[PDB]
């Protein structure tokens, strides 16, 4: 059964290598979440540093692709960094060729096309990663676009990824049923981050210290990650309410 | 099955068994360590003396990249040399285009992407080495450890090879007992002790100690080998601790 | 580029792809070559499971490589066209640089070399073809008949046959061909060639092709009636 | 390194089947239903928007795509494969036709180019076939309106009306009863919506249905005025509101 | 426009006897009207009892001698330390020179 | 090289080509045959740059002979002329073009008609009742405009040709050492030995 | 299947070892080196009586001072001979001298391992290269598809090799004349050949400093065959 | 490496057959039947469409019969996509010849080159062969009217009458029975349709499941005309011979 | 077993079987010994024949005036690697006017062998080499294995029954290292070393092969009657 080793069709029209790349996605055992505000897009991800000998500042699955675009990865770090370097290069080339910053959705499509090629071409394996791209697009506003090893991609009102993704997904669904809107009706990004952490706490059922989380924020004209003390400041605000 | 016969093939778990098999080659190799200190890094390695006929001090294993980065590795020694040769090419082209010597995090990703590339195709074999490396740049000291999968992180202390667990335990004590920081000269002494302690896991053949270091104050930010009086002083410190 | 080594040695020291190419030759229609005192005759079998054929336009079994040399074959028909084309090109190239047409030995050596190259080149299979190459060297009246095969070996023959049931017609030729006295005339040579094919063919109707090559670029193909006269004559002498 | 797969991954089996093509067609069968109907004064193509998550914005994912101003495409099967085929199809319309003749290709020839691309994925080295069937609707001056289906093998056929994917067998039978050669475009849209309701299970509205037409020229969608010969695209994507209007008088 | 050739002057002379041969050359090296060196040798022992000088443009002269010396070295490696005869050296040098027929070594060579 | 002429009459094409090969101030040869038989009923004469001429002629000859063997059939003069034209048309935009002018005289056996084609090194083809390359045309064209008739015999064509050679031998600056004359008709190609 | 350049667990290349089996199936070739010259002889082995034996060419000239005999898949030898001839002539062009026999052999052996995934498989033919040069005198080399070559005083290759080699072990001494070597090749060929040895199914050749490489006529070999039969009956 | 997944498309069986070529011919034997009949004054091409649907657009359709140039056409049996690759190559080859020699390409030359391309895919490159068999119908001034066939092996042969695709065995026997040399085009039209009608796997032969074409000298004086039949013209010719 | 089809495949315990099989070809090869003092470095090699009619396969190859090696295993692979060393030594001389350090020679061989162990299609080299030389840091002896591993030693031996000589040299270490300014005695020690690897056969005149390089001695090889002194 060599149809399970390379990306050719099985008798039932399936690509097993693509399906097994999806299972590599959860190898890190980390859950990520993304939501949109009025002015911003917030992405949060768990940060697990098991080894005491590790330098915790170098352990990260959130990447600054361009000034405006951020990307969080669910999957092993080697493939994650491979995807990040390619995205950075593509975004840079786009700006040089076409004279404006690459939109989040266009980068998502491009990376999705690259992933599609690996599902069709035999010599290249799929990357075992799911890429969530976030920005505040100058035309479309707050944006979340997500890519997988099948080459699929779509925009999101909000999204979650990881082993316990379904619990987070329904938690978010139930909120948007209640609020009756496509986003978090909030002025500052600080409170949108607080919303994101609050609803992750409810869905996962765990408490977080400052070193258990990782936060990326996209505003108009810049995407940035938060420090431990920025997150701690955010955790204190949630606790005092 | 047969999923483990070819590199770059995902198993039903989502694993690349060929990379995990390369890790077994690394675990079979001699012990090597890295200690991050106040203003730099220290590297040390175990050299098994197979025979009396080996010339002492003349089979050097630690390798320099550029003038500010040191690299040591465990596993298939030739594979490590191939990786360092690439590292030297990467560092040269960086300095060529950008003038400044390659930063350690930048250098770390160059090796990482290269090793990761050797997990993408069935026409190549994964690297049979884990590489501990680092140095001093504009932002201070950095220590890294890179594995066959292409995975790397920054480290306060790092260890790999046959005596990695013994060395890791000893490294964790130093991190706990010295929260403010360890000095360069202290880290050299500690490196000797840890290699001697990690040698208990490879104690048939006796061994030869080899240490190197990069420090902003002690070596002026450049990679140097520890030799002569400073080496013998570090050996004596280690000898006193095992007894 | 496709690189795979398809022709390789096996534990017993055989190259199976070359040997399987010989099986394709064994499947092909029978071809025979007989050289006389002043001529060479090439006879060829044509299978009769194909009626409604158009013999005007259907590719002939014997091909002119130059005006003085001919090539017949047994095996894969499509494969033979490639060899014939290359041979025809080399024939014109030789005339261009040496200012003299090819010798039959040289043309044979070239065709055999091509066949050999396809036995140790990556990405290619051997030619499923054995050839009979006959003619006369420039300004020479000594008849020449050569044989090649997929492996690339070639040699000269007083008379030879290839293709299906070739071992039967070779048996016939081995006792009916005298080295001390080859067929003295054209008629004698054609008759011996037709006789040898009649051991294997079936009917002497539109199943046998005969091509006679004489010195100084004198090549002609016999028609049905002309061949049928040999068939009629041989059968009447047989009833004895 | 380098692509060592220079050999075919689709080959003939002893029975004469081309396995990978058959398996690609199986993937198309699993895919969501899409259809096309040809009227006297237009063509309609439609499909269901299967949402992956309710948090996902299904507007950002377009299953019906413009190829040229007068040609549109829809599919059944693997979405990513379709997306890259649309990219390649749009480009080939320019490189192999518009940059040569200064006008857009007729439907049949653009279809022919897409078919070629899909045939090569069936024979070339180190690749699998595309896991999609396309329905391409279009108009051109000398052939009028036309509708084509393209399969993973690279084969294409012209249709009066047809359906592909999940419930194509039932949908084709439904279309045989309703189709005549006197259908007006509005009648064809009505029949398209009726046919699609049978295969759709959940919500059936303008947000879950994607539908486009090839009809009259749209000067308002051209973006400029002043050139009399340029009269606008015949391809138009029906809005969510426009679909719901027709679902009341259903 | 850049001119890749120059003239370094000097002169050389070879005479053969019955059981010996001499190859002489002055040690002066010049460009235009200036002296570069009063002692810059251009007659070299190339091994196997062959002496060589390539006079004219010194850069080409040095390159040629360098290549021939190297040719002698590889002749030993490839032919079981066989002595390179003077006639064989001569033919070898012809191919070194003609190899740059369309961008010549600007020298007159004597061995 | 230098002088090549061609005349098409009722039943044949006649080609006349100068015998001299001159290099510098020396006539190296006075019996040079500036022609190649491309096929049994097709003949090509040539003139131009030294080396190029024979190299081109023989290259064309090889290709037509290759075609004849492959198809067991003779290409028409029109078909051969078009092949030659295209080869020259390619050549003119090459790194080093063939500087060769040719005349192609042939008898079409299917039409039972003689045909003469004039092709220059640029790949400029024309079918003509009479043709010339180089400075020859400056004398012969006007001469033939006057004396040529379309219904002439081969013998009349040879006399018409003698008139051209006589004029060239009178008014041309260079000694071209006479001409070799060849006739192309239904029976193939033959050389006139006494001219 | 498996790689073409794969090692066996015993440290040998599969394909090279398999090509050696092909050579064992080949017709016999014998060479003997003396101080008066080197003799090369081969078994022709016609597959059928209708085949004109004189067209069987298993002894071949490389240069005036170097000859060659073959055994195995003889079609494979054509490009080896072509390379050898070019190497010999090219060296004469570059150095105005005869190329050493050992250097020629080394050049041919460089082709041997140039196979893999270069040609698709090793050569299936072994060569006996015999010649003379001023430095090392008369020489005989055995060139294999492994890329290895040994100098020999005498050597047999092909189907009857191991039996013929044992015979050469006893018969060879350092004072053999050329005539003695000629008879010895005929004698040993007649012993290992299937069909009865005569001038039509066997061929002799030699290389001498004075006359160079020469293939003998069928008339000349026939007399040596007659001289051989008479001498064996004479005691 | 990638050796593991190589099918080795261009190798011999132990019996000396080419696996992939044999399997391609097996594929072709399930395709719709196509017949070619050569008469003294023209050629007929007749082909059966593969099981049609009533909603298929019949008039603006082309599946079996393709025009290569003004004097040559082909009937297809096998994968249509594969056939179009080869047809475009053949169309280009015809124009190359016309550009080079200023004469329309002789039929055999075009057939040989297309067949040589097929041969190449069986000997080198490691790719699957083209799953296509052609019937070539054409005219030139050397041999006049000619019928050829080629198959995935790259082997081609000339015919007076021939069938490819499904039920060739039964079709060939029927053609061999009723064919004679002095036959006219209109008789050949009738023979072609009668043969398909008896060999068809369908219930009854109708206009919508057929493609038809003739190559006559039935233009005005010494020139050849290609007639690709329209739906209504096939309907009429089917009535005229009394099949429907 | 299932993991020895090519060099690009690791076994479940992290072994490269094709490299190990290449290592096995060296063990079948004839014994060769290397040893050095502070002034000289010596190679001694036992040559092997096909039979009594054949020559003895040459084991020692010169790379430069100051460097050379001995071989054990596939001889054609030694020819490829020695040729590469000749070029590298030569590149160092032409470009930098610098004699190639014996240590760099080892690093270059390591990296060349390594590339053949990580790519599809290729194969490992099937030969082991003992490289001796005298450079700016005195006498050197290196051991090359086709795995890529190169090792600097006072003395060593590779090939069949090399363990006997390797043990002897391990005992004699203190003696032979101080044989300075005396070539004949250093060779005698090497000839006595290789004698510990002999079985049923003894060292004859066309069997023994010796090479030496040192302070005032270019790399030279001794064969035939020139080694009769040491028997
Ligand atoms: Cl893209």
């Amino acid at each position: 059964g060599y149809d399970r080793h390379i990306t050719i069709f099985s008798p039932e029209g399936r690509l097993y290598q693509v399906e097994y790349a999806f299972k590599a996605t959860n190898q890190t055992n980390i859950n990520s979440l993304a939501v949109r505000g009025k002015d911003c897009t917030v992405v949060i991800s768990q940060k697990k540093v098991p080894d005491k000998l590790l330098d915790p500042t170098t352990v990260s699955y959130i990447f600054c692709i361009s000034r405006t675009i951020g990307m969080v990865v669910n999957g092993p770090i080697p493939d994650a960094r491979n995807a990040a370097l390619r995205a950075k290069a593509e975004a840079a080339e786009f700006r040089y060729k076409y004279g404006y910053d690459m939109p989040c959705d266009v980068l998502a499509k491009r990376m999705a096309n690259l992933s599609q090629i690996y599902t069709q071409r035999a010599y290249m394996r799929p990357l075992g990663v799911i890429l969530t791209f976030v920005s505040v697009d100058e035309e479309l506003g707050p944006s979340i676009y997500k890519t997988d090893p099948a080459g699929y991609y779509v925009g999101y009102k909000a999204t979650a990824t990881g082993p316990k993704q379904q619990e987070i997904t329904t938690n978010l669904e139930n909120h948007f049923k209640k609020s009756k809107i496509d986003h978090i009706n909030e002025e500052s990004w600080e409170k949108v981050v607080e919303f994101a952490i609050t609803h992750m706490i409810d869905a996962l059922g765990t408490e977080f210290s400052k070193n258990d989380l990782e936060v990326g924020v996209a505003t108009k004209d810049k995407f940035f990650t938060l420090s431990a003390e920025n997150i701690e400041e955010r955790l204190v605000a949630i606790a005092e309410q | 099955t047969g999923y483990d016969l070819s590199n770059s093939v995902f198993s039903p778990d989502g694993r690349n068994f060929q990379v995990e098999y390369a890790v077994k080659a690394v675990e079979n190799g001699t012990t090597s360590i890295g200690i991050k200190c106040n203003d730099g890094v220290v590297f040390a390695v175990e050299k098994l003396i197979t025979s009396k006929l080996l010339v002492p001090q003349k089979n050097v294993k630690i390798q320099v990249v550029d003038r500010h980065i040191g690299c040591v590795y465990s596993g298939l020694i030739p594979d490590g040399r191939h990786l360092v040769n690439r590292g030297r090419e990467e560092a040269a082209s960086f300095k060529k285009l950008y003038k400044t010597p390659i930063p350690i995090p930048a250098f770390a990703d160059r090796l990482g992407q290269y090793v990761q590339a050797h997990t993408l195709y069935n026409s190549v074999r994964p690297f049979g080495v884990s590489t501990i490396f680092g140095g001093v740049d504009k932002n201070g000291a950095h220590l890294y450890m890179l594995e066959p999968s292409g995975s790397y992180w920054g480290y306060k202390g790092a260890a790999t090879g046959k005596g990695r667990q013994s060395a890791k335990a000893e490294l964790e004590k130093l991190v706990d007992h010295h929260p403010e920081g360890l000095s360069a000269r202290e880290a050299v002494k500690q490196a000797a002790k840890i290699i001697y302690l990690a040698h208990e896991d490879n104690k048939e053949k006796d061994f030869e100690l080899e240490i190197s270091w990069c420090s902003l104050s002690e070596t002026n930010g450049l990679h140097k080998f520890v030799k002569g009086d400073l080496l013998q002083e570090a050996i004596d410190f280690a000898q006193k601790e095992i007894n | 580029g496709y690189d795979r080594a398809l022709s390789i040695f096996s534990p017993d020291g055989h190259i199976f792809q070359v040997e399987y190419a010989l099986e394709a030759v064994k499947r092909g229609t029978c071809a025979v070559g007989v050289k006389g005192k002043n001529c060479v005759v090439l006879g060829c079998e044509r299978r009769s499971t194909l009626k409604l054929q158009d013999t005007r336009i259907t590719p002939s079994k014997v091909s002119k490589i130059d005006s003085h040399v001919v090539l017949s074959f047994s095996g894969l028909n499509a494969d033979s066209r490639i060899l014939i084309e290359k041979a025809r090109v080399e024939a014109q190239s030789h005339r261009l640089t040496l200012e003299d047409p090819v010798t039959v030995e040289y043309l044979t050596r070239y065709v055999a070399g091509v066949q050999q190259r396809y036995t140790q080149s990556g990405g290619v299979r051997p030619f499923g073809v054995s050839t009979l190459i006959a003619g006369f060297d420039p300004r020479d009246d000594e008849p020449k008949l050569y044989q090649t095969e997929p492996s690339g070996i070639y040699s000269s023959w007083s008379a030879q046959t290839i293709g299906r049931n070739s071992k039967t017609v070779r048996e016939f030729l081995e006792k009916n061909y005298d080295r001390k006295e080859p067929p003295a005339t054209v008629e004698e040579c054609v008759k011996l060639t037709v006789r040898s094919l009649l051991e294997v063919v079936q009917t002497g109707a539109k199943n046998i092709e005969i091509t006679v090559v004489k010195p100084d670029s004198d090549i002609v193909a016999l028609s049905s009636e002309e061949i049928n006269q040999y068939v009629t004559q041989i059968e009447q002498e047989k009833q004895e | 390194m380098t692509d060592r797969y220079s050999f075919s991954l689709t080959t003939f089996s002893p029975s004469g089947k081309l396995g990978q093509i058959d398996y690609a067609l199986t993937a198309v069968k699993q895919g969501v239903t899409s259809l096309g109907i040809k009227a006297t004064n237009g063509v309609v193509i439609a499909t269901e928007k299967k949402s992956s998550s309710p948090l996902a914005m299904s507007e950002t994912l377009s299953k019906v795509s413009l190829l040229t101003p007068d040609i549109g495409a829809v599919y059944s099967g693997m979405g990513p494969d379709y997306r890259v085929l649309v990219d390649k199809s749009r480009k080939v319309a320019h490189t192999s036709y518009k940059r040569i003749y200064g006008e857009y290709p007729p439907t049949k020839l653009l279809v022919s180019e897409v078919a070629k691309i899909m045939q090569e994925a069936t024979q070339s080295g180190g690749v699998r076939p595309f896991g999609v069937s396309l329905l391409i609707a279009g108009h051109d001056e000398f052939n009028g309106f036309s509708l084509y289906q393209v399969d993973p093998s690279g084969s294409y056929f012209p249709w009066k009306a047809t359906a592909i994917g999940k419930g194509s067998v039932a949908a084709k039978t439904f279309l045989e009863k309703r189709w005549n050669d006197e259908l007006e475009l509005e009648d064809a849209i009505h029949i398209a919506l009726l046919t699609l309701k049978e295969s759709v299970e959940g919500e059936f509205n303008g947000d879950t249905i994607e539908l486009a037409i090839i009809g009259d020229e749209n000067p308002d969608l051209l973006g400029y005025t002043g050139i009399p010969t340029d009269k606008g695209p015949r391809f138009r994507k029906l809005t969510s509101q426009e679909i719901n209007d027709r679902l009341e008088a259903l | 426009q850049f001119n890749p050739y120059g003239d370094n002057g000097g002169t050389i002379l070879g005479i053969a006897g019955e059981d010996f041969a001499v190859l002489a050359g002055d040690t002066r090296n010049i460009t235009d009207y200036s002296i570069n060196s009063r002692y810059e040798p251009k007659v070299f022992d190339c091994g196997d009892n062959i002496v060589m000088s390539a006079n004219g443009f010194a850069a080409d002269g040095d390159a040629l001698v360098k290549r021939f010396k190297n040719s002698v070295k590889w002749y030993h490696f490839d032919h079981n330390d066989k002595k390179l005869s003077i006639n064989s050296a001569a033919r070898n040098i012809q191919h070194l020179l003609y190899g740059k027929r369309f961008f010549p070594y600007y020298v007159h060579t004597i061995i | 090289m230098d002088i090549i002429l061609g005349i098409r009459v009722q039943d044949s094409v006649i080609l006349a080509s100068s015998k001299a090969v001159t290099r510098g101030i020396s006539v190296l040869k006075d019996s040079d045959d500036k022609t190649r038989q491309l096929s049994p009923h097709t003949l090509m004469s040539f003139a131009g740059e030294a080396g190029d001429t024979v190299q081109f002629a023989e290259y064309i000859q090889a290709n037509i002979q290759l075609y004849s063997i492959r198809e067991d059939y003779e290409l028409s003069p029109q078909a051969v002329s078009s092949f030659v034209r295209q080869e020259l048309a390619k050549s003119i935009r090459s790194r080093r073009p063939y500087q060769v002018n040719v005349l192609i005289g042939g008898y079409d056996k299917k039409k039972n008609k003689p045909e003469l084609y004039q092709i220059d090194y640029l790949g400029t083809k024309v079918e003509l009742p009479y043709g010339a390359h180089g400075y020859s045309g400056f004398y012969t064209f006007s001469l033939l405009d006057h004396h040529y008739r379309p219904d002439m015999t081969t013998e009349e064509g040879l006399d018409l040709l003698k008139l051209c050679v006589q004029e060239l031998e009178k008014r041309m600056p260079m000694d071209f050492k006479g001409v070799i004359v060849k006739i192309v008709d239904k029976d193939g190609i033959r050389q006139v030995d006494d001219f | 299947d498996r790689g073409v350049s794969t090692f066996s667990p015993e440290g040998r290349l599969f394909q090279v070892e398999y090509s050696l089996e092909a050579i064992k199936l080949g017709s016999t070739a014998i060479g003997i080196a003396t101080k008066e010259g080197v003799v090369l002889g081969v078994e022709k082995r016609a597959t059928s009586p209708l085949l004109e034996s004189d067209s069987i060419e298993k002894i071949v000239e490389i240069d005036r001072h170097i000859g060659c005999a073959m055994s195995g898949l003889t079609a494979d030898a054509r490009s080896m001979i072509e390379h050898a001839r070019t190497a010999a002539v090219t060296h004469n062009l570059y150095y105005d001298e005869d190329i050493n026999v050992e250097s020629l052999t080394q050049s041919v052996c460089d082709l041997a391992l140039r196979f893999g995934e270069l040609m698709s498989r090793p050569f299936g033919v072994a060569l006996l290269i015999a010649g003379h040069d001023a430095d090392d005198g008369y020489q005989l080399f055995h060139a294999e598809p492994s890329g290895t070559f040994y100098r020999y005083n005498a050597k047999a290759i092909g189907s009857g090799s191991e039996g013929a080699q044992a015979e050469l072990l006893n018969e060879w001494h350092s004072s053999l004349t050329l005539k003695e070597a000629e008879l010895l090749v005929l004698k040993i060929l007649k012993q290992v050949m299937e069909e009865k040895l005569d001038e039509n199914n066997a061929q002799l050749s030699c290389i001498t400093k004075q006359d160079g490489f020469k293939i003998y006529d069928n008339e000349k070999t026939a007399e040596l065959i007659k001289e051989l039969k008479e001498k064996e009956a004479a005691e | 490496g990638s050796r593991r997944y190589d099918s080795r498309t261009t190798i011999f069986s132990p019996e000396g057959r080419l696996y992939q070529v044999e399997y391609a011919l097996e594929s072709i034997s399930h395709a719709g039947t196509a017949i070619g009949i050569m008469a003294s004054d023209g050629i007929v091409l007749a082909a059966e469409r593969k099981v049609t649907s009533t909603l298929l657009e019949q008039d603006t359709s082309t599946e079996k019969l393709y025009k290569l140039n003004d004097k040559i056409a082909v009937a297809v049996a096998g994968l249509t996509a594969d056939a179009e690759i080869l047809i475009n190559t053949a169309r280009i080859h015809a124009q190359n010849y016309l550009k080079t020699y200023n004469e329309d390409i002789p039929v055999e030359i075009l057939v040989r080159r297309l067949s040589d391309i097929k041969q190449g895919y069986t000997q080198h490159g490691g790719l699957r062969p083209f799953g296509v068999s052609f019937i070539y119908a054409g005219y030139d001034d050397r041999y006049g009217y000619q019928l050829y066939t080629s198959n995935p092996s790259g082997n081609y042969t000339g015919w007076k009458a021939i069938s490819v695709g499904a039920n060739t065995s039964a079709a060939q026997t029927l053609l061999q029975m009723d064919y004679k040399d002095d036959m006219k085009v209109d008789d050949a039209i009738e023979l072609a349709l009668k043969t398909l009608s008896k060999t068809t796997d369908s219930s009854a032969l109708t206009y919508d499941r057929l493609e038809f074409a003739t190559i006559r000298k039935g233009a005005n004086d010494g020139e050849v005309y290609q007639k690709i039949f329209k739906p209504q013209e096939i309907k009429d010719i089917l009535v005229k011979t009394g099949i429907t | 077993n299932n993991y020895d089809g090519d060099t690009v495949t690791f076994s479940p315990t992290g072994r490269l079987f094709q490299v190990e099989y290449a290592l096995e070809a060296i063990k079948q090869g004839s014994v060769t010994v290397g040893l050095r003092s502070n002034t000289h470095a010596v190679l001694v090699a036992l040559k092997r024949n096909a039979d009594e009619l054949s020559s003895y396969q040459k084991k020692i190859i010169k790379c430069d005036e100051h460097m050379g090696l001995s071989l054990a295993g596939l001889a054609p692979d030694a020819r490829v690697l020695s040729n590469y060393l000749r070029q590298q030594c030569n590149y160092s001389s032409l470009v930098f006017n610098r004699k190639l350090a014996v240590e760099r020679a080892g690093h270059l061989l390591c990296d060349k062998a390594q590339k053949n162990t990580q790519s599809y299609g290729g194969r490992p080299y099937g030969v082991g080499l003992l490289i001796i030389g005298y450079d700016k840091s005195g006498a050197h002896l290196l051991e090359f294995q086709p795995s890529g591993n190169v090792t600097e030693l006072y003395g060593t031996a590779i090939g069949a029954r090399s363990q006997g000589a390797k043990t002897y040299l391990e005992r004699t270490l203190d003696t032979f290292i101080k044989i300075d300014g005396n070539p004949d005695e250093l060779i005698k020690a090497g000839v006595e070393a290789i004698s510990q690897s002999l079985r049923d056969e003894s060292l004859t005149v066309d069997n023994l092969s010796i090479a030496i390089v040192g302070k005032d001695t270019p790399f030279t090889i001794y064969d035939g009657e020139a080694v009769a002194k040491y028997i």
